[PDB]
């Protein structure tokens, strides 16, 4: 949004940060299940 | 897959595709944050 | 876009940057032909 700026015109230059905030909010109930659950299978799966 | 390849001993260099990326045009830089997502996701094959 | 800015007003001072990076995107697949291509031809034809 700042290396380009001169390329939208007050729209969507407020819906591509409106998109990034999708992506944020969706980037939760996700990284939980990683981070929560592949975390120990990865602690065996080094072992075999 | 993936997940089963990140443990998987690597030996041959992967790959990936031959794509259009297009310069220019605010875009590009949504393929940047593409595999720069994909690597805080998988350190163990981008590593290669 | 800055000699004239008083002529556009929010659209398309977006759209006329809009082309140029239209213009810039296919300005490349014609010159990689011309600097890669034509040069030998010229390169000939200065000789006959």
């Amino acid at each position: 949004l700042r290396a380009f700026a001169s390329s939208f015109a007050q729209r969507p230059r407020a819906g591509v940060t409106q998109l990034k905030s999708l992506l944020t909010q969706l980037a939760d109930p996700l990284c939980l299940a990683l981070d929560g659950h592949v975390y120990h299978l990865y602690n065996v799966m080094a072992n075999m | 897959d993936y997940f089963s390849l990140e443990m998987t001993p690597i030996i041959m260099r992967p790959k990936l595709y031959d794509f259009d990326m297009k310069r220019g045009e605010p875009v590009s830089l949504l393929y940047i944050l593409e595999l720069i997502l994909f690597s805080i996701m998988f350190p163990n094959v981008t590593q290669h």
